[PDB]
């Protein structure tokens, strides 16, 4: 059916159809363009009008303009065909390399699995890095949120976490790129590239990629995050295969919303953001999840603006993950890579019946002497290191060494430290924490563990110390 | 309020500071004793 | 029967104030067309509402009025683009308002042109040279990148992006058209009287010949100054397109954000965080990612930006701030504090981070520029002391040595190799017997030395855009007799 | 063409026209009042009606009443006969002496200046005022604002650069009262009258007077600044002479415009200002410059609400300006005067190669002193100075010196000072400072710098002192 444009304000394109009206959530062709143009129906104004958000610019539309209902939602190309290719928000192939030949299209709107439908398996997920697999582990098929501030190192953890657990996947994984740069989203196809994650002459590619970038009109923001989702849920049903969903950066599909909210007549609710804010977020999050059909390991970024974690967007986001890890600012300054923040980083399957008791009594003794450090960083603020019992002073000692030894050098981050990004076993890690603990290590100087991997190299570069000297 | 004082400046630097200097020589003061060891 | 009205190509004006022009009509012009009204002013169509359209006065509206008739254009706004406007001023739309005549331009291009997507863009290598030791050294820049000067009002901002354009003479003069710069410098919401010296500086810099100010000064409507920016893109985009190398200056996204607020409220959509609309994020993203460094299939050129951003009790945790910050790849920090200490430039390198990092740095400098930046910033934390023990006291006392070896004069940039000749004066501890207060004196009398006597030793380092042994030798040997010399 | 009242809200006055429809700006005469009701066309809102705002009281208007168009925007009498006269927003005199012959009249909107007839001569303009002086020196021909909080400092200032500048002055000056006091203009008039500036009888004055009081309706105190600015703009141009143009306070432009905004029917922008602001000050700001064609040395008090510097109002003041003197209450409270922030006025001026290095390194070697010092008032707080090194106590005591080395005794304040008033020149005050800095002085007493003219009478006192 034929509608035709009765007005245009930015994103919010209002439609009218005289035939039949197009249900909430349709997909709709502007005719009369050299680029496809996509209108989402999001509302039913009412008198055969309907109001839609464009899934690009509205640069040119003219009142009046014709609009073919393509009959559904958006429908985009899913299936083993897109690996190695990069879509669009609408399907489309954006890499140059033609079309996407594909045998199935997919609604990037659907409903939530059911709960009868939910699985309660948990696995513990190695990474190699010890702060993560020691405080908050991460677990198989389970939802990963990285949460910072601007520049703290959410696009380089994920990236560790590609570069670490993606290419060692016995199966596929998918990439969305969600309001970021676009200069990213070159770095990461490239680099996919030649480790071979991407193979452009054959067809063993192993990751799929969506965008939908900052240059992009909100609209589009608004609905990659669920594109790039529906390209995962083909992998996780229709094969049950393990599948991993890297998203970088979720928050800008709440930006998205938050960029349109006003123009779909809707009051604003605390902080700007739309009122829908919580449940847009609901119905998105929950699609995202590891059913008893197959199970989907996912790792999203997640922004915190001006760093406040209470801001209602970060603050919404925290229950949609069974594992957090959170970057703080004061640690990064402090030049602690990955800037993870030891007291808030928090883990489902941080119990010793999952972990064993040995995992959990370190983590939980590295946590409480780190509370136990900043509780003298008030004290010797004022005082000096001269005034703590040998006893206290002794665990001020400990807890910089603890500290430092949680910073780990990322292969990924080669370019920036300058250092050979080392991979720690899981086992390594507690050793190396359960005996920093112990007080063994109190004759090495702090700086040995800095920037290292398993605890020997800790030895062995306060070795390479103590002759320098 | 754990450590609030750190995380603000004034007497941070300090903390840091004094914090930063006193490590700083105990490990020189560790370091050739490891040589002797 | 006059059918010059049939509102279809034309309109009629219905209500008009503020800067807004409701007008009935228009039938057929597209969302973003440009508009003509009665008075040969301009005008852009924002609204396209089904009783009206929404047209924003793109000038003095004083001579509009109900029933005005208003033409279409059949064009999406664009600008005259091409190296003709290269040294003259322009207004945002690209009309000469530096009195010199008409402008060559035989190209247009839309102000609102898409950016580059993934598969174009090649990784950023080439540098961008500010000439400005505290970045080149710290803050590397990279010709396809977006990096963001921010800070609170009088902290040398602008400064800044001034002695990096002047700092592109060297190579503009230069015989390697690779490493030619051409500089776009975009005035928002700025004064005039400000422009003036701008210009009249860059002209005392023999820089203006090959920079292209556009201008849109407080007293321009809105819309002139939202433009404004997208215009001085799409003139940066041009040479973009074409194996050549922008660098463009959007001199306050602040007050841009300010005229878009106030357009976007006279044009009745509800407003938002401090009032602004919804989409200010898409305001200044949609404009950075032009930025960017091409492939060699693409010509292999760039457009990389230095948008300025101004914060109030120095608040980089504030609406615009934050959404700015969040999409460039870092960020120059100035702070008044540093500034009255005496460190000017006034950057903070505690807060400022380059994304590219050594991606864009030449040998040498990377060589004695090595590990500086921590260092200083490790000088920091020896910093709160400032009986020292003699250790300590060294680290405190590299930090105030280089401290001073960093401080320049303006209009007088300096070539990648006598920065490496006098930095490395200092980085290789040579000058830690110095009395601070001695060390810019000392950069004098030095560098005039050098640029004397020894110009084949720099015509190496250059040449070489590395340290080679010999090299570090006759330096050594420099440095450290020179310096005697001066501490006679 | 008659044009009729359909609705009156405060200033804000919609007049309906049947033919012939006035252009913004354009001004339109109330009839059947007693005294002139000037309204300004600020919008066509449709239907053959236009949305103004009223010049004066609105009281007594009836819906139905006949509005003229003049044809043209408020135009006020410019030119030598307006010197020594007292004149409102739309060029009536106030000042009970009668009308004010001029040949011309001059609109009191217009274009600003345009991009070729900007000037870049940057020239000193010492004022005997060690703080600025020495910190942010003013600028012959430039724009220079005083910021400062409700009782603070604004005025004082803005009378005693009038007493140390305008008399020495070799032209004309324009004094725009905006939004203040009343009996203030009533004190200015009286003591320009003395000082003799201002001549009743023979035709020797030398200032012109524009006042638009708090007393007045948003539309009035929203324009007053323009017409002040207008008889600057003629004296400028229409003569090429320096012109002098204060303004007490040019905040009051911006909150006037804030109280008829409302009432326009615009959606409010942040902290409940027009979103106009920014566009609406500038299309003004423009226009008070100095051209090719003759110079405006201009000084204007803003006012800081609730204290607040980021207030849209004030922000959006300082890009305009070429100098500042920001004005604090906790440096007023320790009762230094001019409450000047040593760190936080700016001059464009402030450049080595313009006020030579020996002024420029002495200014910075000032606000070095005491920015260092500044951040040791967090240790100084809480732990006292025995935990301050000798290092740092020295830096605190020259500080101290310092602070009190740029208050100042002002003609216009011996009142409230007690001191008789001191005009200090800019060689004193560099050396004064070179010396403190130097350690010169680290014998005196604190109490022997504040307020005193040079540095010989910190001296003086502190023999005195013993
Ligand atoms: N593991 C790391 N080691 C060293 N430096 C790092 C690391 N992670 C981040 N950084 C530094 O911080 C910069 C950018 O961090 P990045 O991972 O892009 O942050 P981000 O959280 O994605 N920021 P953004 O998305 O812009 O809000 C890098 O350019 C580095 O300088
Ligand atoms: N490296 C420097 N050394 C000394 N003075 C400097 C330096 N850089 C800038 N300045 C001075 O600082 C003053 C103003 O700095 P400026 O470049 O205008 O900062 P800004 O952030 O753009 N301020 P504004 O836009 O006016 O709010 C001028 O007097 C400059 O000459
Ligand atoms: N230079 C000065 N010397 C002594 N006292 C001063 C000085 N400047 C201001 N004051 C004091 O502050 C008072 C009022 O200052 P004034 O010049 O009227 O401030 P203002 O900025 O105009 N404030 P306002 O108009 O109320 O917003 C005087 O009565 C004095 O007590
Ligand atoms: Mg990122
Ligand atoms: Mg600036
Ligand atoms: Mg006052």
């Amino acid at each position: 059916t034929t509608g035709r444009i009765v007005a245009v304000i930015g994103a919010v394109v209002d439609v009218q159809f005289d035939e039949g009206l197009p249900p909430i959530l349709n997909a709709l062709e502007v005719q009369g363009r050299e680029t496809r143009l996509v209108l989402e129906v999001a509302q039913h104004l009412g008198e055969s009008t309907v109001r839609t958000i464009a899934m690009d610019g509205t640069e040119g539309l003219v009142r009046g303009q014709k609009v073919l209902d393509s009959g559904a939602p958006i429908r985009i190309p899913v299936g083993p065909e897109t690996l190695g290719r990069i879509m669009n928000v609408i399907g489309e192939p954006i890499d140059e390399r033609g079309p996407i030949k594909t045998k199935q299209f997919a609604a990037i709107h659907a409903e939530a699995p059911e709960f009868v439908e939910m699985s309660v398996e948990q696995e513990i997920l190695v990474t190699g890095i010890k702060v993560v697999d020691l405080l908050a582990p991460y677990a198989k098929g389970g939802k990963i949120g990285l949460f910072g501030g601007a520049g703290v190192g959410k696009t380089v953890l994920i990236m560790e976490l590609i570069n670490n657990v993606a290419k060692a996947h016995g199966g596929y994984s998918v990439f969305a790129g969600v309001g970021e740069r676009t200069r990213e989203g070159n770095d990461l196809y490239h680099e996919m590239i030649e480790s071979g994650v991407i193979n452009l002459k054959d067809a063993t590619s192993k990751v799929a990629l969506v965008y939908g970038q900052m240059n992009e009109p909100p609209g589009a923001r608004a609905r990659v995050a669920l594109t790039g989702l529906t390209v995962a849920e083909y992998f996780r049903d229709q094969e049950g295969q393990d599948v991993l969903l890297f998203i970088d950066n979720i928050f800008r599909f709440t930006q998205a919303g938050s960029e349109v909210s006003a123009l779909l007549g809707r009051i604003p609710s605390a902080v700007g953001y739309q009122p829908t804010l919580a449940t847009d977020m609901g119905t998105m999050q929950e699609r995202i999840t590891t059913t008893k059909k197959g199970s989907i390991t996912s790792v999203q970024a997640i922004y915190v603006p001006a760093d406040d974690l209470t801001d209602p967007a970060p603050a919404t986001t925290f229950a949609h993950l069974d594992a957090t890890t959170v970057l703080s600012r004061a640690i990064a300054e402090l030049g602690i890579y990955p800037a993870v923040d030891p007291l808030d980083s928090t883990s489902r399957i941080m119990d010793p019946n999952i972990v064993g008791s040995e995992h959990y009594d370190v983590a939980r003794g590295v946590q409480k002497i780190l509370q136990d450090y900043k509780s003298l960083q008030d004290i010797i603020a004022i005082l000096g290191m001269d005034e703590l019992s040998e006893e206290d002073k002794l665990t001020v000692s400990r807890a910089r060494k603890i500290q430092r030894f949680l910073s780990q050098p990322f292969q990924v981050a080669e370019v920036f430290t300058g250092h050979l990004g080392k991979l720690v076993p899981l086992k390594e890690t507690i050793k190396g924490f359960q005996q920093i603990l112990a007080g063994e290590y109190d004759h090495l100087p702090e700086q040995a563990f800095y920037m290292v991997g398993p605890i020997e190299e800790a030895v062995a570069k306060a070795d390479k110390l103590a002759e320098e000297h | 309020s754990g450590d609030n004082v750190r995380s603000s400046a004034g007497a941070v630097r300090d903390a840091g500071g004094a914090f930063g200097k006193r490590e700083q020589a105990e490990e020189e003061r560790y370091f050739r004793a490891r040589a002797k060891e | 029967a006059d059918t010059s009205v049939d509102l279809e190509e034309t309109g009629r004006v219905l209500s008009i104030g503020d800067g807004i022009a409701r007008v009935h009509g228009l039938r057929n012009v597209q969302a973003e067309e440009m508009v003509e009204f009665s008075s040969g002013l301009k005008g852009m169509s924002l609204n396209l509402e089904p009783d009206n359209v929404g047209v924003v006065v793109f000038g003095n509206d004083k001579l509009i009025k109900e029933g005005d008739i208003v033409k279409r254009t059949g064009a999406i706004v664009d600008v005259p683009v091409g190296e003709e406007l290269l040294g003259r001023v322009v207004d945002a739309l690209g009309n000469a308002i530096d009195g010199k005549g008409p402008i060559g331009s035989k190209a247009r291009r839309r102000v609102g042109l898409k950016a580059p997507g993934i598969i174009p863009r090649i990784s950023v290598r080439e540098p961008m040279q500010t000439g400005i030791k505290a970045v080149d050294s710290l803050v590397p820049i990279g010709r396809g990148q977006r990096e963001l000067i921010i800070g609170d009002r009088q902290t040398g901002k602008t400064s800044i992006a001034i002695d990096t354009i002047i700092n592109q003479k060297r190579f503009n003069d230069g015989t390697d058209e690779k490493k030619k710069l051409y500089c776009i410098y975009v005035a928002i919401g700025q004064k005039r009287s400000t422009v003036a010296q701008l210009v009249k500086r860059l002209t005392d810099a023999d820089a203006m010949k090959y920079t292209i100010v556009v201008s849109a000064t407080a007293s321009d409507a809105a819309p002139l100054q939202y433009l404004a920016p997208y215009s001085g893109c799409s003139m940066g985009e041009y040479f973009r397109d074409n194996g050549k190398h922008a660098l463009i200056i959007y001199d306050d996204l602040s007050k841009q954000a300010v005229a878009y607020r106030q357009m976007s409220l006279l044009l009745r959509r509800p407003p938002g965080r401090e009032a602004y609309p919804g989409d200010v994020f898409y305001l200044h993203s949609r404009l950075l990612e032009r930025a960017a460094k091409m492939n060699d299939a693409f010509g292999g050129g760039s457009l990389t930006a230095l948008p300025v951003i101004e914060t109030q009790a120095g608040d980089v945790s504030a609406y615009i701030p934050t959404n700015v910050i969040s999409i460039t790849d870092g960020q120059i920090f100035l702070e008044t504090e540093l500034f009255y200490k005496g460190i000017r430039p006034a950057i903070n390198v505690g807060l400022s981070v380059s994304r590219v990092g050594s991606a864009a740095q030449t040998r040498a400098m990377k060589q004695v520029a090595g590990t500086m930046k921590l260092e200083l910033a490790q000088y920091r934390e020896v910093a709160a002391f400032a009986d020292l023990d003699a250790a300590t006291q060294q680290l405190l006392s590299r930090g105030v040595r280089l401290t001073e070896l960093l401080k320049q004069g303006q209009y007088s940039p300096m070539a990648i190799e006598e920065q490496v000749a006098v930095i490395y004066a200092g980085v290789r501890g040579y000058l830690d017997k110095l009395e601070p207060s001695k060390i810019t004196k000392f950069e004098n009398a030095f560098l005039s030395h050098v640029i004397s006597q020894h110009q084949a030793l720099l015509g190496k380092i250059r040449t070489d855009g590395k340290i080679s042994e010999e090299s570090d030798a006759k330096l050594k040997e420099i440095v450290t007799n020179f310096l005697a010399g001066f501490e006679a």
